[PDB]
């Protein structure tokens, strides 16, 4: 009894994915927020 | 049951090794890297702390695990010593004129200290054993001493005019002073910029791992002449470039961590210290 | 890692290991904390000295006793690093500062396991009746915003701190308590304040807050249900400060015996961290 | 049976066989490496010759001993074509060149296995505490860029080497070490440098780096945890160069005995390599 | 090793630890040698790359294979320091260069032991069918003068090299053979040449000279009596260079299997003494 129910689950987990994968194509939009982004140096105005 | 030292842990050889040990430290512990400014300046990247952190996942330390503390000098770093993380590995750039500054700082991190405050103003003190030392530190530490015979009278000095005292430290940032054991001394520190405290030594440190860059070393960290102790928490790396130093520290984090571990006072154990 | 996981087999040998005050006289240090006003009223350049000779009577060798001057309950509450084995702190009833005093007592009299908090990057929550947020510094001003299970405000916009709930306005020591098991976006004035996440526990086998004045009813719990009265919480009737000190000296051992400095030491005062 | 298949059974016949030095005197060659300054201080056109006659005393036939002149630790650290059976190299303590010296010691004192690397087409990674990148030449300048599991930079753009991490600026010999198990796009100055992927194996049963001056060191461990001190790592107290050589001669056998047969070259091999 | 003495067991357990190609794919390196003309005809900036992906098919991990460019049989002959575990060298018969090719094959396909020769001071002697003089460099020109048992010339004056016998006129690789057991005063042009005394033997369990072109035969035997044909001496029919490489890739294992690693612990196999 429980034997099934329990095991039955871990048996049908492979599904988790497929489904999981649905709601994405379906949820909102994804966004690539990694635009690299470079750091410092300091150079300036030179005239009298 | 807390302090009652059970007189023994069994001694039966069950012989079962509880495998790994690095897999508990990766999950539960923090690693704090101390370096000098020059180290970071030579690296010249706004993301070096970050890059190294991803590299640290390789060796097995979760993102929020590793911290990077910047001392800019051996003197400053040796003046407020507040080791922040579980495991501290401090990088020292060999400066030959600052050797004793370095020795005094090592002596403090690598060891477990117990201190009390001293009132130089009202009570002339004395050290008791090879483990009672006076550790003073601050802006500018200048200590002059005057040994007392069994009458509260000077010996080579007038307990009245400090111009006759014996100077044993001229403006240091960290100083572990040692006097002939079992003799009282009127002390004259510059308490304005210094703080002097009476410490009893001991327990070593199951954390730091002073990694030394450059020279040739052999390190004499005893106050006496007779002994020379070489511990595992005292490592040395050959200087090339700073990026290389850090790569190695990362590539051998566990090896370095394994040479430390626990820390008497950092466990359940306290009902003690 | 020697400790427990063993049993101390009792047996009533009934052997009595006499005295106990003779080991503490020889091996321990006594640190007296008082307010400036206390010393100012005494008006002598040698009061610390006179009391010290008087301390030999009660059995404390010359270099044994130290005298630390806090000038206010607020500063003392920030900088309380307890220097000696045994610390007995003298507090003068100031009625407007009562909670300042309560928060300071709660810190010395107890034990406190704390970790650093980054108010900037993460939504925190207290776990049990023992998880509290102890913040202290120049000017501590803490505003809070409870989050529902979505990281959304409840009576606030996690975006504008003008909608937050203020729970501390510029204190020098603050032990904040929020509804257990709820995340909160925190807004402290980290410039002048430091806020750390502490877990409580072991009372202190040292401090003996001796209270001068009032009539006192000290409620040092965060809840309403409990009221704990410990031995390390004594009270003296105000007459003159010289009298207070005479009594503290005349009853040093009695006061020390109500502490017992074995669990002390620690390795510095307050906090803890085990970050 | 050559197949480097092994077995041997240690019965204690206890035939302690005699001498050992009388086979090496007859059959082996001794190569002395020194710096120019060493010879210049000696100032004789016949020093190599005088020492050679002196070498007969210690038992080395005339045509046996050779004298090779490196003029710097950087050049000497280059092609490393140790010429003779036994090589004893004299190193004068130059404190600014310590790591140059360390990297050179690490190469002679040890047994190396290398393959060539094409920095242009394939980003590499080191495997164990024994996989190191040994590069050497005119001017070796190595910049590195760690790759995440996507072939993307980590603190760098695999596209612009101005974001790389410099780990060597114009050296003559360099043993580079990176976090094990991570791919890296490499940017060496192949024009003047050559970088090869080496796996550290056996040690050397020859060299005997004899160190002049200091108080001394030269640690060949890349890590922080270990410090190995071998017999093939000796030290002499500086006075004058003539004295150094006299000592090297007066104790040739002692120095040779601390080395011996260069096992990886021994005829008797096969699957192990030569 | 340390072990050869004390024989193996000949018992026919009869088990054959399946494969062997799955150890070589993982642990070995493959180095392809070709001439410039080969690559020039291919005309792609990514040919080395394309072939490499194709090499994964046959089972060689990305960083495994390589490509070394000799531009001539003469240059390739002298500074050949076989770089990888397995070396397969592509040679497209050029009919005027045959012996150049033969001398180069004789060197790669075989195991060589050499010592240095001082043409200046000593008058020497070739011992067996395996003692040969292999000289190579910019321009190798060797003149010889056989000595009778008196150190006197035989058809020559050990004094004037104008009477010597020329046996090599400006070659890039030369394996010279003289009547065994006779001393000879040698006159090489050491300025541009280097001549060394080699003893032959072990073959090479690596190279696999693959010959492009003609109707190819090679004669490693300096003698007339023998002709050895080994597995490490293969031949391919010329169409186009792209085809040659496709075949080399499509049959990498077959080619590797005809060699077999374990014999490669030297940079260059000019064995030095």
């Amino acid at each position: 009894m429980a034997s099934l129910i329990y095991r039955q689950l871990l048996t049908n987990s492979y599904t988790v994915d497929l489904s999981d994968e649905i709601q994405e194509i379906g949820s909102t939009k994804t966004q690539n927020v990694t635009i690299n982004l470079g750091p410092f140096a300091q150079t300036g105005y030179a005239p009298v | 049951q807390n302090y009652g030292i059970n007189l023994p842990i069994t001694g039966s050889m069950d012989t079962a090794y509880a495998n790994s040990t690095q897999e508990e430290t990766f999950l539960t512990s923090t690693l704090c890297l101390y370096y000098p400014t020059e180290a970071a300046t030579e690296i010249n990247d706004n993301s070096w702390k970050d890059t190294l952190s991803q590299l640290f996942l390789t060796k097995g330390w979760p993102t929020g695990s590793v911290y990077f503390k910047e001392y800019t000098d051996i003197a400053s770093f040796s003046v407020d010593p507040q080791l922040y993380c579980d495991y501290n590995v401090v990088l020292m750039k060999y400066d030959a004129t600052l050797q004793l500054d370095m020795s005094e700082l090592a002596d403090l991190i690598l060891n477990e200290w117990l201190c009390n405050p001293m009132d130089i103003t009202l009570y002339y003190y004395q050290q008791t054993d090879e483990a009672n030392k006076w550790i003073s530190m601050g802006s500018s530490c200048t200590i002059k001493v005057c040994p007392l015979n069994t009458q509260t009278l000077g010996i080579g000095c007038l307990t009245t005019d400090t111009a006759t005292f014996e100077e044993v430290a001229t403006a240091e940032k960290l100083v572990i002073t040692d006097v002939v054991d079992g003799v009282n001394h009127k002390l004259d520190v510059t308490t304005a910029t210094c703080t002097i405290r009476n410490c009893k030594k001991l327990g070593p440190r199951e954390n730091v791992a002073v990694i030394q860059v450059g020279g040739s070393d052999v390190l004499d960290i005893t106050a006496d002449p007779t002994t020379a102790p070489q511990t595992e928490r005292m490592m040395r790396i050959n200087w090339k470039k700073w990026w290389q130093v850090f790569y190695t520290v990362v590539d051998y984090v566990n090896q370095i961590i394994q040479a430390m571990s626990k820390r008497s006072r950092s466990l359940n154990s306290a009902a003690f210290y």
